[PDB]
């Protein structure tokens, strides 16, 4: 199971 | 050895010519980097082509020429809150100064009271992402054609001490000849050695980013391994519903491969998706040649790819100069320009 749509960038963790 | 005498001499001369090319490319880049153009009512807004937290891109039509472009619009106040000031200045400055057949070309940049604008060539074939999700997966030759372009682009960027830091199918557009245009340089940065910012897209992050290390350009080669895997499988190697779970899988590092992957492909991917930086391809003494000379690329004519003389595996249908049929539909938001200037000092250099 996982993300199939467009993936947003992250600016921090 | 593996190569007979003639093949060995051909490959050596080839590698020396790459050095000569890259030396001249660095000269040209630095000249533009040291010595680097429109306004909003010069364009008609047509359609939003993409949108996310770090900005949005609109198809626009230039009034005087009638040429179509892709205009990235950034909200200054939004950029400041998200701590992306330097990242946005990097994006403009790098795009202004680079020149490579698979890097999207910047045509204009400007700002107003509220926004920053970057006007780029419009690439009408759509995102690799859409085509990949629609077909499911690419065959290995099809994936290899795209991968080769990324290898050459990273060879170029890294020679200039530029890290890209956001490789993913969403950022790879397909042009009218079926070749790749890399877009969205919002995380690109000039980096001689180490850098420390936690940024990128979860599924594509190298473990050393997740682990808050001072990392280097080899994070781009890890991301290439993720891209090649996803192109050939239809899904990425570290796949989960939420970022925290994605990170856990990346750091464990145990990759499993579809049974239809060739042995050559699996070997390449194990050497790109390598946690140990002393072993990761693209980070060794032999540099990019460990990748370009890998068995999985044995049929690749690197010069012919650079020259765009290889027949592409897929040519998007093009229904006219401003046609948007290869892009998805997005909610259209106003371009609002405040009567008052916002964040003037933050963006003086833009
Ligand atoms: C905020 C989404 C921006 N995009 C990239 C990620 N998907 S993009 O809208 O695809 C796009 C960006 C830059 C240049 C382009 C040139 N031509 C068409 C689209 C273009």
């Amino acid at each position: 199971a996982g993300r199939t749509g467009r993936r947003q960038a992250i600016h921090d963790i | 050895g593996h190569m007979g005498n003639a093949a060995a001499a051909k490959k050596g001369s080839e590698q020396e010519s790459v050095k000569e090319f890259l030396a001249k490319a660095k000269e040209e880049f630095l000249k533009k980097w040291e010595s680097p153009t429109a306004q909003l009512d010069h364009f008609d807004r047509i359609k939003t082509l993409g949108t996310g937290s770090f900005g949005r891109v609109m198809l626009v039509k230039h009034k005087e020429t009638g040429n179509h472009y892709a205009m990235k619009i950034l909200d200054k106040q939004k950029v400041v809150k998200l701590k992306q000031i330097e990242h946005t200045l990097n994006e403009k400055r790098i795009l202004q100064a680079v020149n490579f057949p698979f890097l999207v070309k910047l045509e204009f940049s400007f700002k107003d009271n509220s926004n920053l604008y970057m006007v780029m060539e419009y690439v009408p074939g759509g995102e690799m992402f859409s085509h990949l999700r629609r077909i499911g997966r690419f065959s290995e030759p099809h994936a290899r054609f795209y991968a080769a372009q990324i290898v050459l682009t990273f060879e170029y960027l890294h020679s200039l001490d530029l890290i890209y830091r956001d490789l993913k199918p969403e950022n790879l557009l397909i042009d009218q000849q079926g070749y790749i245009q890399v877009t969205d340089f919002g995380f690109a940065k000039r980096v001689k050695g180490r850098t420390w910012t936690l940024c990128g897209t979860p599924e594509y992050l190298a473990p050393e980013i997740i682990l808050s290390k001072g990392y280097n350009k080899a994070v781009d080669w890890w991301a290439l391994g993720v891209l090649i895997y996803e192109m050939a499988a239809g899904y990425p190697p570290f796949f989960a519903d939420q970022p925290i779970q994605i990170y856990e899988k990346i750091v464990s590092g145990k990759v499993r491969f579809p049974s239809h992957f060739s042995s050559d492909l699996k070997d390449l991917l194990r050497n790109l998706l390598q946690v140990d930086l002393t072993k990761r391809f693209g980070n060794l003494k032999n540099g990019v040649n460990d990748i370009k000379n890998h068995k999985w690329f044995a049929t690749t004519d690197w010069i012919a790819i650079y020259q765009r003389k290889v027949e592409a595996p897929f040519i998007p249908k093009f229904k006219g100069p401003g046609d948007t049929s290869n892009f998805d539909d997005y909610e259209e938001e106003e371009i609002r320009v405040s009567i008052n200037e916002k964040c003037g000092k933050e963006f003086t250099e833009f």
